[PDB]
């Protein structure tokens, strides 16, 4: 996963 | 009272510098077409405080309508405003000071969608998005804070209204409180809030190409 | 373990724009003439966090070192600390990861004096002074904290190391808590922090200005 | 009392 967050950018899927 | 938050969480007339925060309104669309997201608080898992009730692909960008239900994360929140002397300032006239939403306001500022690249995972709240015109608006009405964004058109509202005004299961009969975290976390996260580089011009930027010029309690 | 905390409470070569915040070498040197302040957050009574070990006249500003000793508030800190993404990333090669001491760093960057106009009354960890050059620098040992600063001469620290080797009260046999405050506290100070305008570029003109450019933990 | 702050800046005495 892609966020539009500033320190959390990538997320496990 | 549970608090409603409205914004886009993307923005068909803005480009990002990272390319990979592309999202375009044909992948938008086709994605809605293809059972609540979870609303969190810097995306954490533990930190959900809530859902998305709607979801509106509009002129301008992906636009959404988010639930603060957590009695423990609301709880929370009332504790911590009444320590702020940004929240003893007040809100502009002619809203009624509600030291819950304005807190928000200031500390949650921003939007940020969990998306693929099923497509969207979560959306969560934060100091500031990184994608541009996403501008979290609080407030206890949803047609309210709905209103805040004048470039909406009244097609767009009640796409809207149809989704925040649809029945949950009647099946229980109690509310849920989501949130697994504490205000440890939220102090933890409000750090990181700081050392985003220009927060504030960022902030009023997005504020003025969403029209949230218009009373709020938006605090940039 | 406690934490040292160093910096400059005011500064005799930075002119404020507010001219209430004038505080000269003639009336800084007369009223360390005229028992030891508090250390507080964000000038909370209620947040007393320790107490200022040592203050010193030197050729630029009014220096002081002060000493976080708040098992209460430490332990705040600890269990954020833990919850930073900030934090979480590390320090700059060659120190040690210490959560504690980089979590306060990034937190409370900044020193606030409150005196008169007994004339000085305490010192508040902020995240930024209102007085330029005011950057607070922590760390374990207040031998390597006053360090920190290059242009510290061997006189100034001497006169600095007198004061916080010297023994406090022989007669009771336990070190007193002074914190009398929260997480929620601490979390509503936070948000004010947030909208305190270019902040960064604030404490990026204190750090260059004392020199702090030498391995440390300041997180701007 | 003057602080060196933004927010509480003046303090009782």
């Amino acid at each position: 996963f892609i966020t539009g967050h500033y320190w959390v950018r990538f997320l496990p899927c | 009272t549970p608090v409603y938050v409205g914004g886009f969480l993307a923005r068909y007339d803005q480009s990002p510098d990272e390319a990979e925060l592309l999202l375009p309104r044909d992948v938008v669309e086709h994605w809605l077409h293809a059972v609540a997201l979870p609303l969190n608080i810097n995306h954490d898992d533990t930190a959900v405080v809530g859902h998305v009730a709607a979801m509106q692909s509009v002129r301008d960008g992906l636009f959404c309508l988010g639930c603060v239900t957590s009695p423990r994360f609301l709880e929370i929140v009332r504790r911590a405003s009444e320590k702020s002397e940004l929240v003893s300032r007040g809100p502009v006239s002619p809203l009624q000071p509600d030291k819950v939403v304005e807190f928000l306001s200031g500390s949650y500022a921003g939007l940020s969608l969990s998306s693929r690249r099923t497509p969207f995972k979560h959306v969560a709240l934060c100091s500031v998005g990184r994608r541009r015109g996403t501008l979290a608006v609080y407030g206890r009405d949803p047609e309210w804070v709905t209103q805040r964004f004048p470039d909406l058109t009244a097609a767009d509202r009640d796409g809207l209204r149809a989704q925040w005004q649809r029945c949950g299961s009647t099946a229980v009969d109690a509310s849920g409180d989501p949130f697994r975290s504490d205000s440890y976390g939220l102090l933890g996260n409000s750090v990181d809030a700081l050392y985003i580089r220009e927060r504030l011009p960022k902030l009023r930027y997005d504020k003025q190409l969403v029209g949230v010029t218009e009373e709020s309690y938006v605090k940039a």
